[PDB]
């Protein structure tokens, strides 16, 4: 019966940790997408500035 | 007609019919002989017990396995095992049934050749074919790529496959398996005071292993836990009473898979062999191989082995890759399931080695393009 | 044995899932920091580009 | 300061000082207790005799051995044995002498732990250390490479060593030894009408075995010659008379070492476990191991055992290899010789387990690097 109790509690903890990890993974996806776009934009604007300074 | 799918391996013969969902007959591949003299006349004692019958008379027999590491060493015993499988467990006549046999990669050539010669001369099967135990696992897993780790009872091997093409130069084979884990557990149980020496107490030790052993996620922390507390100790009930209690030994046994130095081997662990087989392949398929680690066979059945293996191979691989370990609950029978699927396929009916083809070309027809 | 096996299995799952969560959170914070670096680098490069953009 | 070297073994305690050529105290490890009534008042008799004193009063005592197969099964008796060895045979105060003890490979851990706990709490030695018997045999043999077969009185084992590195995965241990040979000789003497059932008659049978038994070179030809002629018959005079005549059981007794099926064991002979330990080792050292096969211990003292084992191992090994068996005349004491050498080595003085280390770490300090 104590095992029934602790199995229920670990199932609850299991679901909660699943939710935390799932949202953390979505957050990681959004942060990496922003990282990719920002690195690309840095490369492009440094291309523009090197061309302009070459003049 | 119908085809037979016999998965010998070493330590468990499992056979059945092609098109079924599971093997019909599963029994140990042992052949026992009485080692005492026998006093009661009229008993009509037979001279050799094969199969599951030999497990009931363990007390008075001496058990031998006819297959050491994939390879067959006692051809007479193997012939007895095949005869038992055909006539007493399945109850079919092998004259009207094609038979699909399996073996592990990188075995001697005469093993497979003589297997063919027996299956045609002694048993007179109409056709036959020999398949690789890892390709069949990949069939039964529903993949067409992936690297498969088929840890049986005598041999462990990796076979990377991509889009149905096997890369033979990256195939690894390791002779550490369940039989060596059983011997290591027999050896380390001694430090508690239990001694199992007979070939018939090897079976008791194998049952202990199957029922109580598991893979630790962190070996050093589990070692410290077993040292400090006593919450890990479980008790087992020998065939005659005298309950034994094993603690530390529960995870020191299967840890030999990840540290083969415990049994004096120099090779690398299961995780490291898998990763080396990956890095042996081209660079364009490594991502899919990382994503499709397929485990099969009985020795991959410990609790925690998938988690441990994923943790290790993830520490090995680059941090940007997604590692997955495919561990179905019916791992132990994956080779047989895949063999049944393959033999029931329709395009496969042109791949059998017919009997007339054999009478024409000799047993060399097996390695030949009629593979 | 039923209850014991059930709870030990779920405890294994708990340890592995909390293990997942720890380094998930860690790498999330690392991605956040790297994103902050991309942000400040973007602001600086745009400032340089606009100041150069006068002529 | 000097160290003591106590080689217990299972049936003959032999002790002394480190730095001598031989032990100065060799006596049986038996503890006798009177089993009869006791009528003479004022006789003032004791309750338990230990050692050689118990051998003079066999007809009155019941004799126990406190060590069955390497393992100590009666800690009170063993404490008595050690007390006798320290105070009556050697006459030294054990609180001012380090003590080197020995044990066989692959024993329980609690044996060793409880041994050191006794030696520190009860006898209060300043330091102590437990050594493997085969390693000390190899020290005394003057080698640093070889496979050593140490047949004592309770346990037989092989320990292959190369350049001072011991290969633990190839260590074999077998529970067939001199005590089982004595029991088998008692059992087969009844074929001629002699019956020895008492624990005090077990000693008569042991003396018979030591004085008359030998190993046959060819067992079948010796059985045939014993059946035909009568030139093998030898007589022995019991403590009274009725001289007993011993025929082919002169060599049927120690043949149990090469055919353990005689006493209903499943294992293989000592020649075959030696060869199996060899083939268990690497491949680059097997030649040296074949050439340095070292015998020690009392059960290796039969006439003809060296020639027999060479014949067997030579028939087993490849033909291009030269097999050699080293059998000194002081085999029975080789473990003690090696223990004395080792304890006198000046390098060893940093390897003792001091009393403070024990007090701070518990008896677990024994399996630690302080081995
Ligand atoms: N639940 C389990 N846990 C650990 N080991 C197992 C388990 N079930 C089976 N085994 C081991 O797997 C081996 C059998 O593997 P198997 O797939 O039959 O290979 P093969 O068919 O070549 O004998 C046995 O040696 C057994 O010790
Ligand atoms: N000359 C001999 N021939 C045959 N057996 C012997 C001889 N001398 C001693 N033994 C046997 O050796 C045993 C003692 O061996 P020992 O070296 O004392 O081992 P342990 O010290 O472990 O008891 C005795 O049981 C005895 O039967």
């Amino acid at each position: 019966e104590d095992a029934d109790r602790k199995y229920e509690e670990v199932a609850r903890k299991l679901v909660i940790i699943e939710s935390d990890l799932e949202r953390a993974e979505e957050r990681a996806e959004l942060s990496e997408g922003k990282c990719a776009e920002l690195e690309e934009e840095l490369k492009t604007v440094t291309n523009n500035l090197k061309s302009l300074e070459a003049q | 007609t119908t085809a037979l799918v016999c998965d010998n391996g070493s330590g468990l013969v499992k056979a059945g019919f092609a098109g079924d969902d599971a093997p019909r007959a599963v029994f140990p591949s042992i052949v026992g002989r009485p080692r005492h003299q026998g006093v009661m006349v009229g008993m009509g004692q037979k001279d050799s017990y094969v199969g599951d019958e030999a497990q009931s008379k363990r007390g008075i027999l001496t058990l031998k396995y006819p297959i050491e590491h994939g390879i067959i060493t006692n051809w007479d015993d193997m012939e007895k095992i095949w005869h038992h499988t055909f006539y007493n467990e399945l109850r079919v006549a092998p004259e009207e049934h094609p038979t699909l046999l399996t073996e592990a990669p990188l075995n001697p050539k005469a093993n497979r050749e003589k297997m063919t010669q027996i299956m045609f001369e002694t048993f007179n099967v109409p056709a036959m074919y020999v398949a690789i135990q890892a390709v069949l696992s990949l069939y039964a897993s529903g993949r067409t790529t992936g690297i498969v780790l088929d840890s049986g009872d005598g041999v462990t091997h990796n076979v990377p496959i991509y889009e149905g093409y096997a890369l033979p130069h990256a195939i690894m084979r390791l002779d550490l398996a369940g039989r060596d884990l059983t011997d290591y557990l027999m050896k380390i149980l001694t430090e508690r005071g239990y001694s199992f020496v007979t070939t018939a107490e090897r079976e008791i030790v194998r049952d202990i292993k199957e029922k109580l052993c598991y893979v630790a996620l962190d070996f050093e922390n589990e070692m410290a836990t077993a040292a400090s507390s006593s919450s890990l100790e479980k008790s087992y009930e020998l065939p005659d009473g005298q309950v034994i209690t094993i603690g530390n030994e529960r995870f020191r046994c299967p840890e030999t898979l990840f540290q083969p130095s415990f049994i004096g081997m120099e090779s690398a662990g299961i995780h490291e062999t898998t990763y080396n087989s990956i890095m042996k392949c081209d660079i364009d398929i490594r991502k899919d191989l990382y994503a499709n680690n397929v485990l099969s066979g009985g020795t991959t059945m410990y609790p925690g082995i998938a988690d441990r293996m994923q943790k290790e191979i993830t520490a090995l691989a680059p941090s940007t890759m997604k590692i997955k370990i495919i561990a179905p609950p019916e791992r132990k029978y994956s080779v047989w399931i895949g063999g049944s699927i393959l033999a029931s396929l329709s395009t496969f009916q042109q791949m059998w080695i017919s009997k007339q083809e054999y009478d024409e070309a000799g047993p060399s027809i097996v390695h030949r393009k009629c593979f």
